[PDB]
């Protein structure tokens, strides 16, 4: 099976430098090109930079706007293709992902690039307190990086949630949400935790909502 | 460069109808060997693009023949005979011919549905928060259509000016709906002066705008 | 020029 795994993002300096790492198992290596292709959130995909093969003299290409800073490179021996990225800038965050361009792509790796310093959230309580509808859920504030996730009932209970996009506050930390509406006349029927993982601060919280 | 248009920016398509979305590029695609370089991708929130048509007119392999794909030089065109709950998502276009290799802005696809009004329900900051030194004050809008709606704040009704932010979701799998989440930020101390906190919501399927309030201290 | 791109792909390396 085919197997593209991105590693090597994370949260660095502006100006600092990062070398992601895409390893891939399961096709012959030799005459594969492969590229890498980010995104920021809300927006469309941007491709980043081109690698062919030895038969090709591994030549590269590169986008506009990482020319002399990216460098793509890859490992025959090794079945791994590289992008080191220098002298970044906060416009170079996104999810980067390797890619043949068409029908495989890996799962992509987060790189933020900010000079703001790690924070995990505190996760507090949204209490349920007449339409035979109730409402619950758990506020996760005052994280960063992105991203953080939201399970209920260790992922038994997903009818009814909504877990929506983190806001950005203008303190620059991050604070999501996530709800679910539940019949009201079972309140004390049921036990409702919500399973909240951030880990670039390691935080793992489980709260109950009463 | 090649430059890569698309339109619309969004098509509310009914399930069964068919769905029909444009790309330009700023120069033709034609290789000398009679091939476009023009590809269609799909993305839903979360995932990696999927490729649904390659090289202008050509299915990749799994994607329903739904998916049509044509084009004259410049100008293509992606059909979807008839809408699928699992068409929904965001597509781009993309060329692989002149190397600052480009990808359109995307066409949004949703489903088109009747309109639906939000159940509104607010939560009181916790008190666990409240022994922090702030206060967030959280209003829900509960499965609703269209897209559109206005959330405002109001304390012993007085309205609310810069100081809340909201997100919502995707539309849901099973009834097409929209969710919305607004969080009112206060200090503790502004926060314990006021005695009614109210989220008062305008959409489309509201006649009039629905109050839903709490007094603090219950 | 030229588009190469299916014949270098992940896809064709597996015929
Ligand atoms: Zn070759
Ligand atoms: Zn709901
Ligand atoms: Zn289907
Ligand atoms: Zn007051």
């Amino acid at each position: 099976e085919v197997q593209l795994v991105e590693s090597g993002g994370g949260l660095v300096q502006p100006g600092g430098s990062l070398k992601l790492s895409c390893a891939t198992s399961g096709f012959p290596f030799s005459n594969v090109w492969l590229h890498w292709v980010r995104q920021a959130s809300g927006k469309g995909p941007e491709w980043v930079a081109h690698i062919k093969a030895k038969s090709d003299n591994y030549a590269t290409y590169y986008a506009e706007s990482v020319k002399g800073r990216f460098t793509i490179s890859r490992d025959d021996s090794k079945n791994t293709v590289y992008l080191q990225m220098n002298s970044l800038k906060t416009e170079d965050t996104a999810v980067y992902y390797c890619t043949d361009i068409l029908e495989y792509w890996g799962q992509g790796t987060l790189v933020t690039v900010s000079s703001a310093s790690t924070k995990g959230p505190s996760v507090f309580p949204l209490a349920p307190s007449s339409g035979g509808t109730a409402a619950l859920g758990c506020l996760v504030k005052d994280y960063f990086p992105e991203p953080v996730t939201v399970s209920w009932n260790s992922g038994a209970l997903t009818s009814g949630v909504h877990t929506f996009p983190a806001v950005l506050q203008s303190s620059g930390l991050y604070s999501l949400s996530s709800v679910v509406t539940v019949p009201s006349s079972s309140l004390g029927t049921q036990t409702y935790i919500c399973n909240v993982n951030h880990k670039p601060s390691n935080t793992k919280v489980d709260k109950k909502v009463e | 460069d090649v430059v890569m248009t698309q339109s619309p920016l969004s098509l509310p398509v009914t399930p069964g109808e068919p769905a029909s979305i444009s790309c330009r590029s700023s120069r033709s695609l034609l290789t000398s060997k009679g091939i476009t370089s023009l590809y269609w991708y799909l993305q839903k929130p979360g995932q990696s693009p999927q490729l649904l048509i390659y090289r202008m007119s050509n299915l990749a392999s799994g994607i329903p023949d739904r998916f049509s794909g044509s084009g004259s030089g410049t100008d293509f065109t992606l059909k979807i005979s008839r809408v699928e709950a699992e068409d929904v998502g965001v597509y781009y276009c993309a060329q692989f011919l002149v190397y600052p290799y480009t990808f359109g802005p995307g066409t949004k696809v949703e489903i088109k549905r009747t309109v639906a009004a939000p159940s509104v329900f607010i939560f009181p900051p916790s008190d666990e928060q409240l022994k922090s030194g702030t206060a967030s004050v959280v209003c829900l809008l509960n499965n609703f259509y269209p897209r559109e709606a206005k959330v405002q704040w109001k304390v012993d009704n007085a309205l609310q000016s810069g100081n809340s932010q909201e997100s919502v979701t995707e539309q849901d799998s099973k009834d097409s709906t929209y969710s919305l989440s607004s969080t009112l930020t206060l200090s503790k101390a502004d926060y314990e002066k006021h005695k009614v906190y109210a989220c008062e919501v305008t959409h489309q399927g509201l006649s009039s705008p629905v109050t839903k309030s709490f007094n603090r201290g219950e | 020029f030229e588009d190469a791109h299916v014949e270098h792909s992940i896809s064709r390396s597996l015929l």
